[PDB]
């Protein structure tokens, strides 16, 4: 015996009025209801075994993952409003700097530094896109997966920036291998080998907890501090005034990925056992990350 | 100046590389990727024919949602809820319940491809695909939320997929099979090609026509907007199929398409068939369910399948016959067992409707009409106990729906059974049994709700214990005759 | 307790009906009719018979389910003599 | 019979959801495929627009029939489905079949 | 970081300066500026209370139009045109005809202030004001344009203001007097304060209520959106009035307000009064015209006037009495002379309506009802020649509307006449004659349509020659009974 | 006897389908129908005399002014879509350059050049706003007035830019008179006196034709070539990298004002008499414009 | 041709009626009634009279408009004797 | 009488057009003016919301009742009219009368 409620039964028993974010984001993975079969299939179908092993048996544990909250509380609607304003701003920058013939005025040889150190970033960013999608599909709460979904889209955004600018730059500098030689560099250039070794290994860490820690607490902070910021400094010394503005827009996204990441860690550490699990994965990956940074930086500031 | 997309598009999908520090198979394992041994280099010729790119996407999706929400806001006071035929309100309840959290599940089929497809263009389109299904999941929680305060069965927009209610279990068995439970290439073929270019048009456009006739533009506007995303991300499947066919895998491709079409069919027959031919008010039936099947599935989808180089499925004649017959019996089942549903089925058998049914389906009155005659008399003579069941229907081991047949003057019903691994399974068609036999490890230890009932997992082991089992918490949540039987006054 | 699944002549589905180990086919037939006749199926004269689903041979009326060798959850048809 | 005939069709073209693109797209399909017959089925929530074998919509003609600046990619705000394979670019979209049935 | 608006707003209106190369009076001439000798420095204390700024404006106005157009697009197929009561369709026709090109005229009242106001904050708010009225003019051409192809009287959305049709001439006499024909400060007072905070709420919100009840959300959504701009730019008037009062000009301010309120009143009584109490279907009458007057004009607007320090106008008791009486007689005039209108007036006198009218206006049946009784009998006995006029009504020399009174059991009618400058003028109230006498140079050589008829300018000098004169080009364009007299079958 | 048409009677007799622009923009001034009374009032009311004198009797004459067409064909809806994208871009520039502390890094003393030569632009731009509104209200066709309306809004836009940046700059340089001394400079500084004398005289040219020619063919082209572009060059020499981007956005608007202006002149010259009328007004105003430019430039590049 | 404006007793408006220089008030009264009685005003017995608008004195019935000194476009009332 | 009484009112507050701001604004008015009685008249196309003498809407409370990020200036998308003088800033809008009638 009961009566209509103003919101979902799961949101009903809290004082506050449910927000847009609460209504459309919370507790949507039914695949976490039955520990013995995630999916409504044979309890040992292949995907059920996969989830039991790489989600349910993660040593990263919490009894209410669903209580996690995006500190930005983004939903699809507000992500697109925000990103249409930032991306419309970056495209207007592209258009105006092109009108001003920005690219011809960079310092002698800077096109070669771009072709070696910038344009092959499309491989790296695509790896971050693939990896974000993996954490999406494995995470044990829809509020966590939703942050990953947006992160996956931001990674494609950065990839797409890089593709557009590689092509555009080649129009002023058609003899630097721009848009022609990136796959080779990624595969064979020593400065790309630490990163590639890092990402190939990271993309085969299939535990949802280890995937999240290695991607969001080790790999992506290293890219901010060892790839984005030094590329801004190098552009400054070579009269590339577009690239620092572009990377500032990308850093906005990165800082958002870092914000939800730390909030998830804060949620995880309500369980005291989780602090040694997170830290050991950080110690495990940090050396691959550091090697990857050093090899890149040596390339970047080499002759 | 800006450079047009065709000049830089190829770089956005130049993202395949030769792995060195792990092997290709470690990076794309077959159980998650489904590449069937086709090497990396062959996937690079994958060409998504319906392209988009990140700046265009956020800009145009922003404009799609602005219109959807603005229309909903401008119409909140048009009293749809209060003035609509209760059969229409039940249509809204079953739709949002069966679909909202299934959309959000589809994010994971798209994420499966975004990570594990060896085709770079697929991995990018899957990334917009993820975004799209998020959109659809959030829209279809947001839109019914309004209504929670009117009617607890609108809570099932959120609750259904967390329940063991039998129709929620049929939804989850199906979506977990074709969306979340298989490798990336299986998703491409079973979800984006078979389901998303074929069947969802029935529910998001066929039903929109009916919604428009019913004067419910919030809903027609919403679901047709949703289908414009579908039209784009569903085009991930054709180029995978074409690649499979070119590399020697036509037979495996065909079998996946055959399976997914039939699984989708038996689920639409129980959800959309009753909606279209019974719940939707007579005067709002734009076309019969069968007419919509012939438009969307036979006329549009089967012809597309033919054009890509595949064959009609082997069961095509079973299928045609089924379109004539199956949903009439599923509707009867859902309505006689209405108390196990979270919407309120309309009987849809006033004389005027029965005339329409007879026109759309010659011979209906001498078939299903024979049963409805018994039901209708019981109602007139106020024998309401003969109008509620005291037992469980026998449930399918594939699609999780009751086993049915043609009643009345030429009674025909068949169960296709199978002994396997020390157990007895029952299927409601030749095709359902065949699907099971294509991949027994996927299904063999699944237990449908009647299985559970007979093994002790439902306590008490009574129809009421099963009702509680299915998640129902008050008499108001369980389904009732939509018009509370006032249709019998017209009989 | 003996669970069978039963399809009643001119009805639209198969239903779970729990009969007894020692029932005659005559009683089995009554128990299935219970959930069928006057609910979705119109009463009629004649002798109700039980057969294994789709088969051409009726079980004798006196025969018991256990005499019959039927296994639990197997399908039966309830039909009227030609 | 019924099924057979419905299957042997070579109809291609856009299904446009209710809104401000319905008439411009119909008029565009007529203008841009001269000497095809355009057929139109109106289901109120959507309109099914078709031609035999191939149906082209050019951006230029659609902008002129719509009456306001138009980019080809925006058609997806209102393209709810389509029959045929699709080939789309900055200048037009083409719905077409490889085979003739 | 961004700095909030309060920190840089003052610089946006720090734009007054002391002229040197021309004089202040050359730069702001009194005939265009209306500053009444108040020096430049005193205008700097003008503080618009409803602020906006350019980045916010384009962003929020973009979002206002996205919703208006999206809702119109989503509802094009809801068959409003075909399914609406013809009285509702005529409401749409008179609205768009009397208003669309008058909105575009309001751009010029705002441009008058933007250039000639000595208040810098006024000049900026007038600049958004210009933009707003452009919006409103374009919306209300775009929205009816659809309908041209159904009905030539929808051409009058564009054509009315280019015609000499008598109601178009009453519209233009009024808007040219208070919007385009006077100095900037007169515009601030007569247009933004008196008209825009007082009377337009009747037509853009009062009528929206009725539209919502009628199921016409395209239109209700549109006009309420429009009124949200009004709410902002109309707030230019209060601070000018406050400044006039503080600098010794209260009496001149009061006289301008008094005049504009009455001019607006007689025009709303002929347009909105009939719409609300007769054309709008009975079941969609949210409130009677008089009830809406008491809400919007007496309850909201007169109280605001009081709060700013002004007095009730001297004619306040004439006004109250008029609200009870005037529009009933204007409706009768418009309906008996329907052939001179570009919409199709509904009679609105079925017995059931007459009961409503009698409830909303006790004594109606013994008054206007006496005339409608004669009309209704003629219709029953098919004496259609007694239902069409063969002469011209006597037209007012102020508001350009016919001279009317209370008919029936306590017949009272009065004309207020004036000899001036060798000519005889006739006014339909004490106030109308007083308005003329406030500013004879504005009016004295204007010739109303009956003046023109009698001076030879209308050839032939026949009711038909006057019909052609008014711009009518086919029998279909001229107004007819909305229900083509089927209401009499209910009598 | 006739039948429904697909469009307004005035648009009906042309082959092409009427556009949005045509439907909502054309032939909307009824005040041009009766030459003897513009306005539905006494034929010699004051405003009727005003229009008869300053519109109807302009020597700039054409028998179909209404046939004029905005070459951009803007309507309210599309102006706001466009300007929300450009203005959202300029505000993002403001926000990011502020984050980077752009203003502290300008060359020594540049704040004084801004306080003298830039911030008092708010007076000049407001004069352009007032003057545009005058041409709006006098122009003999609604398609012409509509371009003026948008031009009036663009002028407020520039004014508002200038107000925001004056305030913002004062936050880094609070001792340069920024936001305090602009009215004085406008009134008394020799480099502002040519401009102010130009605008005060231009704002009392009440003929609609002379107002349009002096504002759009003489004053505004002078501001582009003698104020906007040299300020961009000066910012470049003083390490102000924000101001050139801002002015490029403003120049976009200016170039739009110039486009509709030339289109109107092209429309006007269908009447051969109009070529000597336009040119004499150009000769009449050009010397005030040139003096105004020279005095400003001397200030700008003075010590 | 003599234009007056006339208000008929129990009617709702004032109308333009063109009477003749030499009409008796009796004829003037008929000509105004033409546009009134049986259209918006119910017929009645009694003697229709003409008076200058709002005034208390009737014109004699035999008097002509020109005998009366009325000016063109002046307002008249048509009313019934007390 | 009728006119008199209708004129002696001190009712102030927003008139909100039909849409997604109606309930949040009503709830905001209740929360932000504790111990005023909020009155509401519903005319379907708009809702007239009032209090005696003064009615405050804060941005913070309106964002919380609306359920999504909200800026005070956006209220004008849905503020179709208002009774009272208005004082508006980044943090709230206040409807108020100087006089007491
Ligand atoms: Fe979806
Ligand atoms: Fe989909
Ligand atoms: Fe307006
Ligand atoms: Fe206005």
């Amino acid at each position: 015996s009961k009566k209509p409620m103003r919101t979902w039964s799961h949101l009903a028993e809290m004082r506050k009025k449910p927000s847009e974010y609460d209504i459309v984001s919370r507790k949507l993975h039914y695949s976490t209801n039955n520990p013995d079969s995630p999916w409504e299939l044979s309890p040992d179908s292949p995907m059920n075994l996969w989830y039991k092993q790489y989600r349910n048996a993660s040593p990263l544990k919490h009894d209410n993952w669903d209580a996690f909250t995006d500190p930005d509380q983004l939903v699809y609607r507000t992500y697109n409003l925000m990103q249409d304003g930032q991306e419309s701003y970056v495209q207007s920058l592209f258009d105006q700097f092109n009108e001003r013939e920005h690219d011809q005025m960079v310092r002698e040889g800077w096109e070669h530094t771009m072709a070696r150190c910038y344009s092959p970033l499309r491989y790296l960013f695509h790896c971050l896109q693939m990896s974000s999608a993996y954490v999406q599909q494995m995470a044990p709460a829809s509020t966590i997966s939703n942050c990953c979904i947006l992160q996956t889209a931001d990674s494609l955004r950065w990839l797409t920036h890089t593709a557009y600018r590689t092509h555009e730059l080649s129009l002023t500098y058609p003899d630097a291998g721009l848009g022609e030689h990136e796959r080779e560099l990624w595969e064979k250039e020593p400065g790309w080998q630490g990163l590639r070794e890092l990402m190939e290994k990271q993309l085969t860490a299939f535990d949802w907890g280890e995937a999240f820690v290695s991607l969001n607490l080790v790999v992506k902070p290293m890219i901010v501090e060892s790839i984005f910021k030094p590329l801004q400094q190098q552009a400054w010394e070579n009269n590339d005034t577009l690239l620092p503005l572009l990377i500032d827009s990308q850093l906005k996204d990165a800082e958002r990925h870092s914000r939800w990441s730390k909030a998830l860690v804060k949620h995880a550490l309500e369980n005291p056992d989780n602090h040694a699990v997170i830290e050991g994965w950080i110690e495990k990956w940090r050396p691959l990350a550091d090697r990857a940074a050093e090899a890149y930086l040596s390339m970047l500031s080499s002759d | 100046a800006m450079h047009p997309r065709k000049d830089w598009y190829e770089l956005t999908r130049a993202t395949n590389w030769t792995p060195s520090y792990v092997t290709e198979e470690q990076l794309f394992p077959e159980r998650m990727s489904g590449h069937m041994g086709i090497p990396l280099e062959k996937w690079e010729s994958y060409d998504e024919p319906y392209k988009t790119s990140y700046p265009e996407y956020v800009s145009i999706q922003r404009e799609k949602d602005a219109g959807a929400y603005s229309v909903k806001a401008a119409l909140e006071r048009a009293k749809i809820y209060e003035n609509s035929d209760p059969g229409w309100i039940s249509t809204l309840k079953s739709h949002y319940g069966a679909i909202a959290v299934g959309e959000y599940a589809a994010v994971t089929g798209e994420g499966r491809m975004a990570r594990f497809s060896k085709a770079p263009g697929n991995r990018n389109m899957a990334t917009f695909g993820m975004m799209d299904e998020l959109r659809h999941g959030q829209l279809q929680l947001f839109f019914p939320h309004e209504y929670c305060k009117k009617d607890r069965q609108f809570d099932w927009a959120w609750r259904a997929y967390h329940s063991n209610e039998w129709a929620a279990i049929a939804a989850k068995h199906f979506f977990d099979d074709i969306i979340t439970g298989r490798d990336a290439i299986s998703v491409a073929i079973m979800l984006t090609f078979s389901f998303e270019t074929g069947f969802t048009n029935m529910q998001f456009l066929g039903l929109a026509a009916d919604a428009a006739e019913a004067g419910d533009y919030t809903f027609a506007n919403l679901i047709s907007s949703i289908q414009t995303d579908e039209s784009r991300h569903a085009q991930q499947g054709g180029p995978a199929l074409q690649l499979l066919i070119e590399n020697g895998k036509r037979e495996e491709a065909q079998k996946k398409v055959d399976m997914a079409i039939w699984r989708a069919w038996r689920l639409f027959a129980v959800l959309t068939g009753p909606v279209m031919d019974y719940y939707t008010p007579l005067e709002d039936r734009s076309q019969s369910f069968k007419e919509f099947m012939y438009e969307w599935i036979i006329g549009q989808f089967e012809r597309s399948l033919i054009d890509l180089g595949l064959d009609k499925p082997w069961y095509w004649d079973l299928f045609l016959k089924d379109i004539d017959e199956l949903h009439h019996s599923y509707h009867m089942g859902v309505w006689y067992w209405r108390t196990t549903a979270w919407w309120n089925p309309a009987a849809g058998v006033t004389p005027e409707e029965r005339d329409w049914l007879e026109e759309k389906y010659p011979g209906w009155n001498k078939r299903w009409g024979r049963c409805w005659d018994v039901i209708t008399e019981n109602v007139l003579n106020d024998r309401m106990d003969l109008v509620s069941p005291e037992t469980l229907p026998s449930v399918c081991n594939m699609s999780q729906i009751p086993l049915v047949g043609v009643p009345g003057d030429d009674w025909n019903i068949e169960v296709f059974s199978l002994e396997h691994n020390g157990r007895l399974y029952h299927f409601g068609s030749e095709v359902d049994r065949w699907v099971f036999q294509q991949d027994p490890v996927q299904y063999q230890n699944h237990m449908n709700i009647v299985d559970r009932f007979l093994a002790g997992q439902i306590q008490p082991m009574t129809l009421e214990g099963a009702l509680k089992y299915m998640g129902f918490q008050s008499i108001e949540e369980m389904g009732k005759d939509a018009h509370d039987f006032a249709w019998a006054d017209k009989c | 307790a003996f669970p069978v699944h039963a399809a009643f002549e001119k009805d639209f589905l198969v239903q779970l009906v729990v009969v007894d180990l020692n029932d005659s086919m005559d009683q089995v037939a009554e128990k299935v009719a219970y959930h069928c006749v006057n609910r979705r199926v119109a009463p009629r004269e004649g002798v109700m018979r039980v057969r294994k689903h789709r088969s051409t041979e009726l079980f004798p009326r006196d025969m018991t389910i256990a005499e019959s060798g039927l296994n639990p959850t197997e399908v039966i048809d309830v039909v009227f003599e030609e | 019979t019924l099924a057979d005939q419905a299957l042997h069709n070579n109809n291609v073209g856009p299904i446009i959801r209710a809104g401000d693109l319905v008439e411009p797209v119909i008029e565009t399909a007529e203008i841009d495929n001269p000497g095809k017959e355009i057929t139109v089925e109106d289901r109120r929530a959507y309109v099914r627009i078709a031609a035999e074998g191939e149906l082209i919509l050019t951006r230029k003609t659609l902008e002129e029939q719509l009456g306001r600046p138009f980019n080809m990619q925006e058609l997806e705000i209102n393209l709810a489905s389509f029959a045929g394979q699709i080939q789309a670019d900055e200048d037009q979209i083409r719905f077409y079949f490889d085979k003739t049935m």
